[PDB]
RNA sequence: AGAAGUCCAUUGAACCUUAUCAUUUAGAGGAAGCAGAAGUCGUAACAAGGUUUCCGUAGGUGAACCUGCGGAAGGAUCAUUG
RNA sequence: UAGGAUAGGGGCCUACCAUGGUGGUGACGGGUGACGGAGAAUUAGGGUUCGAUUCCGGAGAGGGAGCCUGAGAAACGGCUACCACAUCCAAGGAAGGCAGCAGGCGCGCAAAUUACCCAAUCCUGACACGGGGAGGUAGUGACAAUAAAUAACAAUACCGGGCGCAUUAGUGUCUGGUAAUUGGAAUGAGUACAAUCUAAAUCCCUUAACGAGGAUCCAUUGGAGGGCAAGUCUGGUGCCAGCAGCCGCGGUAAUUCCAGCUCCAAUAGCGUAUAUUUAAGUUGUUGCAGUUAAAAAGCUCGUAGUUGGACCUUGGGCCGGCCGGCAUCGCGCUCCUAGCCCGGCAUCGUUACUUUGAAGAAAUUAGAGUGCUCAAAGCAAGCCAUCGCUCUGGAUACAUUAGCAUGGGAUAACAUCAUAGGAUUCCGGUCCUAUUGUGUUGGCCUUCGGGAUCGGAGUAAUGAUUAAUAGGGACAGUCGGGGGCAUUCGUAUUUCAUAGUCAGAGGUGAAAUUCUUGGAUUUAUGAAAGACGAACAACUGCGAAAGCAUUUGCCAAGGAUGUUUUCAUUAAUCAAGAACGAAAGUUGGGGGCUCGAAGACGAUCAGAUACCGUCCUAGUCUCAACCAUAAACGAUGCCGACCAGGGAUCGGCGGAUGUUGCUUAUAGGACUCCGCCGGCACCUUAUGAGAAAUCAAAGUCUUUGGGUUCCGGGGGGAGUAUGGUCGCAAGGCUGAAACUUAAAGGAAUUGA
């Protein structure tokens, strides 16, 4: 059972320092392994366009997703960016400049799209929603 | 292994659950007294006895039927005039019934005459 | 329950309501304190003493009769021991059981045993130096034990 | 009165040699884990799963796995006075 | 210790000397994408996270270092030197420091004008006057925040329901409306004379004149399967493109994609990413869990740590209207306060706790007052005859911990009356200081005061709570397959010997390998060897657990019972540390019956590196040394209390008449009945608990608090990598991360 002591609050307090790193949450914010990720603690990254791959989609579903894979301009890693709309694929250029951001879900892969947490919000600085919705052209 | 008036208090409670007349408490002391004479000034038990064989003690309690559940603060807590109110919510079934006892300078008594009396102290248990 | 096994018994001595000697006790004080002293200037601690004035001259308990312990009888006259009762039987138990074991090497429910034996008299020797009934210097020898008792 | 210069001290940047720490970066070769997909070989487990299953240990084998020793029931027996 | 230095204390530094100082109450080291605080966000309460930034404190001016001037600087809009970088050159030389204001480059997801002014607030100089990129003003500015347009009203109308006839109608009620229907009234968005604003302008507030027919003075962002509010509408597409936080949608009849219409929510705003709070009683002090869902260490000992039984008057009264003031059987006062011989006096145990007070920056928070037109605000303002000015305000509170002071003395700590070295109304003695009798100064000392030593008469109620259904120790008769050493025995198995017999024996579902006329298997007597200890043998015993079963002897140990013996709190649980720890395994001797990992064969099979059969090595047994793990399980740590009924059973004890194939009679042993302690368990039952299975402890839990140790936080990765440590080795202990995934899992139900 829980220690009581009047004088055990050394105990308590050690005792929930220890306990706290059993907890994923806690960890995860207090380890710093979230400055060795991609975006190193960021919302969104610039980057270039390397190349269009397109990535099909998990069993219960049938389908090409496709992506880009760009690489950031910060530090230079290698990632692939889902680009979100029907035709929005034929915006993308090679070797054009490319906001990007998180899917959701904070680092872990959305819907059926295996191993891809990133998707492309801009490019050449015009939105993908301006040019889906025809607002803005490049 | 015994550290009493939670012995005696949590006797009281099965003996009155089980709708029992009498309970007896083996050992006993003044701050059981004291308690139980709270208890009785506020109407929740009838008179008791102590039996002095010689030792410790003994004492028999009369129920009364009107006690719902007595329980002690173990981890006897420092307790001042202000946060008399907070402990009251946290363990009393409402604002109108219920006392939680303390022990202050000025002997065991109940919260309220805490109140009036404007000291604060250490909480033994409650009753309601 | 018991300190070193999961025994749980109860049983032990249970003294009366009555304070005083009884009825038919006539005995006076003076004649007890010359028993104890002659009993225990013979080499019987207080607790033989006891069993002694118990069975042979009717004295129930000396503490009713006279008013003080026997082990305060004992002390005034100069006659309790320097090594108190319990830990002079601990440590003889100790020294049984150590001799045994230089005996039988592969016997090791003994050394168990040996080990709580000199867990109890450490703890009983830890008692007595806090209370000032031995010296605040007295450690106990596995070597050097056998001589001072026995 | 007194400048240049100079002598010994003192604070001491900066550079060098070795050692050491700490952090990022390459690698022949090896060996993992995951995900995926209509590949291959078997049948290990779930029924007494067709040799009851499993735990520790030890050896062996394409693979699941098999065997010896001791243990458990989470067993397929709460049961012999019949 | 003595110096030197400094404005000054100080190992600050020098000489000499000593060996210390900090540390499981975490030192030292490491990380910090770390300046500290006031504060910020969210907050039922408790909490969690944040704090570069305008106030306070500190620090720096590219990196270090050294300085001059000065009251003040180790100054950088000062100097000197070096390192890094870099500029002008007439090639010898010279000058550098925007983390000031504006601006530029770079970095980036990420941030404004190379503007005006000292007019306000204040600082500064010789100074009323100069100066101020401090500071203000304007500009850019959907960072956040406040108020608040995009329409109101009328009758007409195809109509549409209640209410008037409610019959049978028909219309008329508040108008609810597709109505680009008809009709005027209203107004500020915009524009602009003017005044006002302002340092000069500008914006606002006033304002002349303009300025509204609904196509415009035109509202958006997201959605419409569920969660979650709002379409089983119409086209397209056909597991494609696409959507989808999650569950899911899409494969020719898409409520989910692409569009239209329509509807929904918020609305000048709304969506998305990341961080954080809430939800989260999924970090649990309040307040979670650990039989089976994740999770009690194999077991016991043990130091620190945490926790700790009962006991020593404020009890019996007066007193005035919750408290003062007394009196009972209230350890004292010279000195401060001191009533008209009189309360209420100070040092000869400390704390925690609690009460009250002081001292605590503002801004922020809470909050009193006040009509900036409301509000966010601000600290103002309100009245006068809104006439030579009146009344003013600019409260108050919170502030954990620490520090200061005050009352209380229950609760709990720590220190402590058995060596009386105790207190004590009094007596002088070892000895010194010296006052008013020295109007002066003092100066050894007579009655006198004081330490303090001090031999004794003094008085007194003369001074040690009890003996825990806490614990330890002793004693008594016992009990046990508890341990160790020696010793006794048993049949069986294998081998051999001796004798007899002749064809098979073995093994299997069936066979084969194997043995066999040098006689197998069988029978009989005996010997040797090594292992094992049947039956009795149990919902039985003993042990900390692992475990322990032939006899007898010896050695120490142990629980329970009994007790008018003893000590007196010595106790519970436990980081560190330590003993023991099945089997297998390791090293070396001994042994080597049986069985038997590996191996070799025989079968079976599609194969059979297996199950089945045969022969067997290590091993199994023992000694010395290691190993330290098991489903080491009751999958349930230990101590304590309470809580229900019953019958059995083992140990001990007590009480019963009534019988023994017992016993000079009895007592006792065997049996029967009753009761009390202590065990291993079992049966029935909720008034209980639980997800249930189940459980008399897994009960006494939202009515949540007896004490303590270990340990869990979705499934995997993984008991893996790495570092440390132990081991001869096998391995043991300690023990991640990346990545991946929407369930994995427990109990029970119906089916198959
Ligand atoms: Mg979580
Ligand atoms: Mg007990
Ligand atoms: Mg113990
Ligand atoms: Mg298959
Ligand atoms: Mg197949
Ligand atoms: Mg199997
Ligand atoms: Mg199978
Ligand atoms: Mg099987
Ligand atoms: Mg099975
Ligand atoms: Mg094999
Ligand atoms: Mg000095
Ligand atoms: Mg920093
Ligand atoms: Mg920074
Ligand atoms: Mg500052
Ligand atoms: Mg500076
Ligand atoms: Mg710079
Ligand atoms: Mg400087
Ligand atoms: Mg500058
Ligand atoms: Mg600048
Ligand atoms: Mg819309
Ligand atoms: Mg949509
Ligand atoms: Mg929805
Ligand atoms: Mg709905
Ligand atoms: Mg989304
Ligand atoms: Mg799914
Ligand atoms: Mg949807
Ligand atoms: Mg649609
Ligand atoms: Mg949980
Ligand atoms: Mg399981
Ligand atoms: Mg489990
Ligand atoms: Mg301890
Ligand atoms: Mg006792
Ligand atoms: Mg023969
Ligand atoms: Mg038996
Ligand atoms: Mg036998
Ligand atoms: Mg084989
Ligand atoms: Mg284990
Ligand atoms: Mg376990
Ligand atoms: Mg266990
Ligand atoms: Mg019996
Ligand atoms: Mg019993
Ligand atoms: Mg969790
Ligand atoms: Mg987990
Ligand atoms: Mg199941």
């Amino acid at each position: 059972g829980k220690t009581r002591g009047m004088g055990a609050g050394r105990k308590l307090k050690t005792h929930r320092r220890n306990q706290r790193w059993a907890d994923k949450a806690y960890k995860k914010s207090h380890l710093g392994n979230e400055w060795k990720k991609p975006f190193a603690g960021s919302s969104h990254a610039k980057g270039i366009v390397l190349e269009k791959i397109g990535i099909e989609a998990k069993q219960p579903n049938s389908a090409i997703r496709k992506c880009a894979r760009v690489q950031l301009v910060k530090n230079g890693k290698k990632i692939a960016a889902f680009v979100p709309n029907d035709g929005c694929l034929n915006f993308i250029e090679e070797n054009d400049e490319v906001l990007i951001a998180g899917f959701g879900r904070k680092g872990h892969a959305v819907g059926d799209i295996p191993g891809v947490r990133f998707k492309v919000v801009k490019v050449s600085g015009v939105s993908l929603l301006a040019l889906f919705k025809e607002k803005k052209e490049k | 292994g015994r550290r009493i008036l939670n012995d005696a208090l949590r006797t009281m409670v099965n003996a009155e659950r089980r709708g029992k007349a009498t309970a007896q408490l083996q050992p006993i002391s003044g701050v059981m007294i004291s308690f139980l004479n709270i208890m009785k000034h506020r109407g929740y038990i009838k008179n008791f006895e102590v039996f002095d064989p010689h030792r410790v003690g003994k004492i028999t309690v009369e129920l009364q039927g009107r006690i719902k559940d007595c329980k002690a603060l173990t981890y006897r807590q420092d307790l001042r005039a202000t946060e008399i109110e907070k402990y009251r919510t946290r363990m009393l079934p409402t604002r109108q019934w219920g006392y939680v006892v303390v022990t202050t300078p000025n002997g065991v008594l109940d919260h309220e005459e805490a109140i009036r009396q404007n000291v604060g102290g250490q909480v033994l248990g409650y009753f309601h | 329950g018991r300190m070193h096994s999961r025994g749980k018994g109860i049983s032990s001595s249970a003294l009366p309501y009555k304070r005083t000697p009884p009825s038919w006790v006539k005995t006076a004080v003076a004649d007890v304190d010359e028993l104890i002293t002659k009993a225990a200037k013979k080499g019987q601690m207080p607790s033989q003493i006891g069993v002694l004035l118990r069975d042979q001259h009717g004295i129930p308990l000396v503490k009713s009769v006279t008013g003080s312990k026997i082990l305060r009888i004992l002390k005034a006259h100069g006659l309790a021991p320097e090594i108190p009762e319990d830990l002079y039987f601990l440590i003889k138990k100790a020294v049984a059981i150590r001799k045994h074991l230089e005996r039988n090497r592969k016997d090791k429910d003994s050394k168990f045993r040996l080990i709580l034996v000199e867990s109890r008299i450490h703890r009983l020797a830890r008692y007595y130096k806090r209370t000032k009934k031995l010296p605040p210097t007295w450690k106990y020898e596995s070597a050097t034990a056998s001589t001072l008792v026995a």
